[PDB]
């Protein structure tokens, strides 16, 4: 009744062990332009300055 | 903001070099960048020029070599007031 006491505790805390793990690679993952910018308007793709445009100036 | 808008509010010089770096990140994750260099390369040698004036050192070092100089048709300098003279 002592060594199930030991491994409730211990299965506690590999689960807390193995929470960090998982949330310290949460980070370093890379995110998207929708997430980490602003979500409406999700394209980075400007068409920025349009009076006096060029046909031709797109790309 | 007023990322590409021009002194006329249209778009600028580099617009075209900017819009096409700002297609290849948009198609793109991290850790593949490095293909999307030639477009960075692009744009920042449209901004300031750096292979151009270099390419062209490069021939006019030549060009006060030689003792002929010019057998091309030449560039006539013209005067303002001369613009549709002939």
């Amino acid at each position: 009744d002592i060594l199930n006491e030991e491994a409730k505790i211990v299965q506690a805390l590999n689960n807390q062990r193995e929470l960090t793990i998982k949330m310290h690679e949460l980070k370093r993952e890379e995110k998207d332009y929708a997430h980490s910018y602003s979500p409406l308007f999700s394209d980075p793709v400007p068409q920025g300055g349009s009076i006096g445009k060029a046909p031709g100036s797109s790309r | 903001t007023a990322a590409g808008i021009s002194l006329t509010g249209g778009r600028n010089r580099c617009f075209s070099e900017w819009q096409s770096f700002m297609h290849c990140t948009a198609k793109t994750d991290a850790k593949s960048r490095a293909q999307c260099l030639p477009n960075f390369e692009d744009y920042m040698e449209c901004l300031h020029h750096t292979k151009e004036k270099a390419r062209l050192r490069e021939i006019e070092s030549v060009l006060k070599q030689k003792k002929e100089g010019l057998e091309a048709p030449p560039v006539k300098v013209i005067p303002v007031k001369a613009i549709g003279l002939v």
